[PDB]
């Protein structure tokens, strides 16, 4: 039923995105990043994988 | 909207 009121997914998707922006990204972490926002976008924020993949994400960004 | 009804039930 909450999925019917809220969803934060394109907020921190975009969030994520924005950095790309200024950076020349290698493909082969571009590949990796890409996938990891993939697999995020379908994966309960609740779920420690969630978290787990959400600093990676963070990390690689960075 | 309607949802909600079924939503703060639960």
């Amino acid at each position: 039923e909450l999925g019917l009121e809220k969803d934060d997914k394109d907020a921190i998707e975009e969030k994520f995105r924005e950095r790309l922006k200024e950076l020349v990204v290698p493909k082969h972490v571009m590949d990796v990043v890409d996938e990891e926002l993939s697999k995020l976008g379908l994966l309960d924020n609740h779920s420690s994988e969630f978290n787990v993949t959400r600093n990676y994400l963070d990390w690689l960004t960075s | 909207l309607q949802e909600q009804l079924k939503i703060i039930k639960k």
